[PDB]
RNA sequence: UUUGCUCCACACAAUAUAGAUGGAUACGAAUAAGGCGUCCUUGUGGCGUCGCUGAACCAUAGCAGGCUAGCAACGGUGCACUUGGCGGAAAGGCCUUGGGUGCUUGCUGGCGAAUUGCAAUGUCAUUUUGCGUGGGGAUAAAUCAUUUGUAUACGACUUAGA
RNA sequence: AGAACUGGCGAUGCGGGAUGAACCGAACGUAGAGUUAAGGUGCCGGAAUACACGCUCAUCAGACACCACAAAAGGUGUUAGUUCAUCUAGACAGGAAUGAACUA
RNA sequence: GGCCAGCAUCAGUUUUGGUGGCAGGAUAAAUCCAUAGGAAUGUAGCUUGCCUCGGUAAGUAUUAUAGCCUGUG
């Protein structure tokens, strides 16, 4: 529905996120996907790290620059495993890949714009209760991702500027509540609940 | 499939010699009658000296639940083959209908031991009469006064592909 | 008003087509509120139109049209197959068009 | 200084608990559990809305916080004896969940002149609202 | 089939590609880590090689056989002029690395550094920070905003630097300009040195 | 088998006041106070009375019920040790070489010092753990007493000192010199 | 190198569209738990209430939206200015003060529409660039050739020269 | 390597088995519409992130005939089952079921 | 009368909805009603011991101030 539409990727599985994510990017829908370091995977931590491993000993053997590159950055991860499920050495898959953006953290443009969520990928619907997983943003650290803490810092800083701006909204929104509120019992209020409105 | 149970009631084809051949009954669960006919030539062979070629059907009737909204606790007996040897097995189901236990014994056969429908005989279905002749606890545990329990970690469905709040498991 | 819509949005997905064959004689359309064969049902015979632009002035216009027809319902979730007078072009899986209201039954 | 713990608040599966009917035939109706089969199957008989008594899956209703004295295993008839006394479909109707099911029902019903007059009765009373919060 | 005898490979694969460096000067991409306990010094120094010599000390070093004894040593001898500092360099921390933001320029400038910015000094207009300088000319407004930016958001702080060529027996008369991380002070005490 | 129930009981005496909530417990005794995190087990705690708290599992396999009774124990554990602690007493055995064993403060970090084992020119040192204490009781050979209110901390600051003196490149059959822990109990 | 270069407002041409057609509508965290309101001794506190999907909320009437009269409120909102604060992760946005000005469908009036002929996107968006008006702004370098040897197969590199 | 009966390839495209002379489905004039076969319906990719009862957690899980391999022997991992004995007349461990030997 | 279209009434093929009347079976089985008998995961009442003055625990008691199962019509 929106023009662009924003995902906050905290909580969500990666394979199911990014299977619903390439095929909206196909039909034509622009995505931005914010927070790739809080995404989950099924498994625990040293299964899916020596999964990885396994991905790094794969290179062109008379010439590494040429071989399969190993992105290390969570935002990257994700982005492997949307490109796996896009015909990508197409015309038409690399305009659908034209219409994504990811990133970690919530970057200053998007931090003041409305974020969703996917039901179908989140892990909390999805897992059954006591199964382990991993979190993307520990995975990049051990395979040398160098950007965890600044990222941290950054999005500390973030959140006290948005919990301040939600206090003075929530405070806004008790005042419209009770305008609201005394304006009922009148006659419009009376024909408006006859109509369900 | 849904299974229904039969009566089927066949004999052997009369002779000079034998006129009014005995009648034997026996009680089949199948999908439909077609099934139950051929299942009662199946089992018929192991038991007497005849076939259907030498015999005939007498009458196929569907039999229904007698208190279908009653909930009962069955005793099952099967004899299945595994993939080296035949064995004897006791089960205990819990439904509203003979059909409804007969259908979950299969589904039990086949995720458990991996047994397909044509590795299955089944011996006898019978109706517990009274408590503390079950013999499983995984029945018995349904059995106690006031029984009562939560269902926790709630998922609900999504009929759109993206949602605009953080979803709750309350319940 | 602000609003001046009285068609229904579309999206042109792909043709009609097997694993590894396509069908460019069929388009599949994807309506917006649409997700049900059933409720599919309504749009059937509908005109559609997809409506792009060109450089060049023809007939005193720089806006072109290619128009079509709702035929029949496709799968579980609400996509109808749809014919045009001339096959959409490739380069539009992905487009939007315009589900207009008539022929109406109403 | 006393111990504090948090307590848990689920709508238990009990006989006596009221469902609310989501998938089936019977769907949008109300009903009763009568008796409980096993961990996911339970049977359920809702007499006053035409619910038949049938055993049904969990995953096919869901909880409501309602819920009357019935003694176990009761019969159609007990069972609209035991309804009508604790007054099931009057409670119902006072929750917020009932009202939010009849109000969408209710706007899905208006019709295009009605859609009109909707428009212009939100615009007298915003007209106030705002008035009253400068 | 196996090779008939093992032995170790030539050459270090770490020294990879054994193409020419970029620039004559090499860069220094590690400078130690900063204590902000300790008052504010250079990381680094600028010189040129003249040559090497040869030297006599006495040996300290108990347990050696030649503890308390005199050995011949050879030494390299790095002629260092003092520099000049000519400006000031912030960066901050973005999860992509490590970004300049702001860039202030002393007032005056030599005709050594002015040298660098040129190709064909000789023919030029010598035009270079002319316009710049204006911005002392008034109060310093310009320039007090650029170091409160500085202040306000810098994580690194580094210095603008170049060598006195002149005073060299060299014929280059173009400087080297460099940048030092300045390590020691909190970031506002930086920019205050 | 997917019990439907499965409860244990947990009792609390007179003066320590328990408070749980999302799985965070904070016991408070006459000795302190104990926390703990149990954001990792899916139990359910509800109070009786002030002297009676109750842990459940709902539908729970064969591996999942046999976690809610370590969640019973963990509590208890924390329940005593701030109302009766717990004492930790190790002995030094040695053949030939004397084992001595000093507290020194290196960076305001509170180590413990083994010296001359078994010849060694090596220095042992230990951290102690936040929240235990060390003595060296008197009237008794060789003998290190570790006291604290978290009976992981003081068992597993107890566990360090063992495993820094083993024997390495000898029949630890024949050489049996080292610190062992000679009787687990209360302070009270 | 025949008045070149740059910015601002609109004028006419050309250029193309991976695809506007009311609005991308901002806490965080937990999920065997939470949101909101309220009271106090401000807590891992008491009480009330909500969920069971955005099926929402906001907006939405007028020649794609005209010309005029009156009443009630002193509000709502658009445009160009103005006061102050905040925002550096890619800030290029957010909030706030004052006045001027257009509209108001909150309510009641009076005129106008046709003939596009029974439908034909029936043209109302934003990309780049060029040529002519006039209102301001600023008056350089690089390469070849020559030269150097910290360089070098040739290019390249590193130096010097009014 | 060599025979028997039949069906195929060779002489044959088409849908399916990623890929393949022989397997599965089906055999071909040029087109339109409808319905299917074998095989499939998270994304690549046309089609239910359908419904239902269970089982499985692997620091080398598993995933579909021909077909692109795995065995003997073992595990108080977990699940179901068979036989015998103890236990209301209080067993096992130090107030409710438990023990032993086996099956898959 | 050449090009491109719209609607109505029909014909051929086909796809997708709403709704009416009948037949068969244990002339469905149930539910419901009447009646006989019975039991417990035992309702009312009663007895027994401690109990923040009504709350449990187990004995009796087969419809009473809840109900249920089985046969028969
Ligand atoms: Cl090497
Ligand atoms: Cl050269
Ligand atoms: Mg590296
Ligand atoms: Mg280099
Ligand atoms: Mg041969
Ligand atoms: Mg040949
Ligand atoms: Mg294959
Ligand atoms: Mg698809």
């Amino acid at each position: 529905v929106e023009p662009v539409v924003v995902i906050d990727g905290k909580g969500h599985l990666v394979g199911r996120l990014a299977s619903v994510v390439a095929k909206q990017l196909l039909n034509g829908q622009k995505i931005v996907v914010v927070r790739a370091e809080e995404l989950n995977i099924s498994g625990e931590f040293f299964r899916n790290k020596l999964k990885y491993h396994d991905f790094l000993r794969k290179a062109t053997a008379f010439n590494k620059t040429r071989g399969p590159f190993h992105f290390r950055a969570p935002s990257r991860i994700f982005y492997k495993a949307l490109r796996g499920m896009v015909s990508h050495k197409t015309a038409r898959g690399k305009a659908a890949l034209e219409r994504l953006k990811v990133f970690e953290g919530i970057p200053p443009p998007y931090d003041k714009k409305k974020r969703v969520v996917v039901p179908q990928a989140l892990r909390v619907l999805r897992l059954k209760p006591g199964r382990k997983y991993t979190t993307l943003g520990k995975l990049s650290t051990s395979v040398g991702w160098k950007y965890e803490d600044v990222v941290a810092k950054l999005e500390a800083k973030r959140k006290v500027s948005s919990a301040e701006y939600y206090a003075k909204k929530r405070a806004f929104t008790k005042k419209v509540a009770s305008a609201n509120a005394t304006a009922a019992e009148s006659d419009v209020a009376k024909q408006l609940a006859a109509l369900g409105y | 499939a849904h299974f229904k149970e039969y009566q089927v009631i066949g004999r052997r084809l009369p002779t000079e010699s034998v006129p009014e051949p005995k009648l034997f009954r026996m009680r089949i669960f199948a999908s439909n009658e077609v099934i139950a006919k051929s299942r009662y030539w199946y089992f018929l062979q192991k038991l007497h000296k005849v076939k259907k070629a030498s015999g005939e059907i007498v009458s196929i009737n569907q039999i229904n639940e007698a208190h279908p909204t009653k909930v009962k606790n069955f005793g099952v007996w099967v004899r299945y083959d595994s993939r080296s040897g035949t064995h004897n097995m006791y089960k205990e189901i819990r439904d509203v209908s003979r059909v409804a236990a007969v259908e979950t014994l299969y589904q039990d056969m086949a995720a458990r031991h991996r047994a397909r429908f044509r590795s299955i005989h089944i011996l006898k279905v019978a109706e517990i009469e009274k408590t503390a002749d079950v013999k499983r606890q995984y029945v018995k545990q349904f059995l106690t006064k006031d029984l009562k329990f939560p269902l926790p970690h709630r998922v609900q469905k999504s009929t759109k592909t993206f949602s605009y709040k953080r979803p709750s498991t309350f319940y | 008003a602000e609003s001046h819509r009285l068609y229904v949005k579309g999206k042109h997905l792909s043709y009609q087509r097997s694993k590894r064959v396509n069908n460019p004689n069929v388009s599949l359309i994807k309506i917006e509120g649409v997700a049900t064969p059933q409720d599919a049902q309504f749009y059937l015979g509908k005109r559609i139109a997809y409506v792009y632009r060109a450089s060049k002035e023809v007939r005193g216009s720089k806006i072109r049209v290619m128009w079509g027809k709702v035929t029949r319902t496709h799968g579980n979730s609400g996509v109808v197959r749809a014919t045009f007078r001339n096959n959409l072009p490739a380069k539009t899986f992905g487009a939007s068009v315009r589900i207009f209201l008539y022929p109406s039954n109403i | 200084t006393d111990s504090i713990v948090k307590a848990s608040n689920w709508r238990l599966v009990e006989v006596g608990r009221v469902v609310l009917i989501k998938k089936g035939q019977s769907a949008g109706k109300l009903a009763a559990i009568v008796e409980i089969i096993d961990q996911k199957k339970v049977l359920i008989d809702g007499p006053k809305a035409g619910v038949p008594r049938q055993a049904i899956n969990l995953g096919q209703v869901v909880l409501t916080p309602l819920t009357f004295a019935l003694p176990r295993g009761a019969r159609t008839a007990t069972v609209s004896k035991k309804w009508a006394a604790a007054a099931v479909c009057e409670k119902w109707a006072a929750s917020s969940w009932a009202k939010k099911i009849a109000q969408r029902e209710r706007r899905a019903a208006l019709t295009d002149f009605e859609r009109f007059q909707v428009m212009v009765l939100r615009k007298q009373k915003r007209y106030t609202v705002k008035k009253a919060l400068a | 089939s196996h090779r008939k005898y093992e032995a170790p490979r030539h050459g270090h694969l770490g020294f990879l590609p054994r193409k020419r460096a970029a620039s004559i000067r090499a860069r220094v991409k590690a400078f130690p880590k900063d204590d902000r306990s300790k008052p504010v010094a250079l990381t680094s120094f600028l010189g040129y090689k003249a040559g090497m010599t040869t030297i006599v000390r006495d040996l300290d070093r108990p347990g050696s056989k030649f503890h308390k004894r005199e050995v011949v040593e050879a030494v390299t001898v790095v002629d260092t002029p003092p520099v000049v500092v000519v400006g000031v360099v912030g960066y901050v921390e973005t999860p992509r690395g490590l970004r300049s933001l702001t860039t202030v320029w002393a007032e005056h400038l030599s005709d050594e550094v002015k040298r660098r910015f040129y190709k064909n000094w000789y023919k030029s207009k010598k035009k270079a920070f002319t316009k710049y300088s204006a911005k002392y000319a008034q109060d310093g407004a310009g320039i007090e905003r650029e170091l409160a930016r500085i202040k306000k958001y810098a994580s690194v702080v580094r210095v603008l630097v170049h060598t006195q060529i002149r005073k060299t027996p060299l014929a280059q008369k173009k400087a080297h300009l460099a940048e030092i991380q300045l390590n020691g002070g909190s970031i506002s005490e930086k920019v205050d040195w | 088998m997917k019990y439907i129930q499965t409860e244990q009981q947990i009792e609390v005496p007179e003066g320590v006041t328990v408070s749980i909530k999302s799985r965070i417990v904070k016991v408070v005794g006459p000795r302190g106070t104990l926390t703990k995190n149990l954001k990792h087990i899916d139990v359910t705690f509800t109070k009786v009375n002030n002297q009676l708290i109750k842990v459940a599992v709902h539908n729970g396999g064969r591996k999942h019920v046999a976690a809610l009774r370590t969640v019973k124990s963990l509590v208890d554990n924390m329940i005593t040790g701030v109302t009766k602690g717990y004492k930790y007493k190790m002995r030094y055995v040695y053949a030939h070489f004397p084992i001595n064993v000093n507290i020194v403060e290196k960076d305001g970090a509170k180590f413990i010092e083994v010296r001359n084992f078994l010849g060694d020119k090596k220095i042992r040192n230990v951290p102690v753990r936040d929240g235990v204490t060390i003595e060296f009781s008197t009237n008794v050979k060789d003998e290190i007493v570790l006291s604290g209110n978290s009976v992981e901390d003081v068992s597993q600051n107890a566990a360090d000192l063992q495993q820094i003196c083993r024997v390495r490149n000898k029949d630890i059959r024949k050489f049996l010199d080292g610190i062992y822990v000679s009787h687990k109990g209360f302070i009270t």
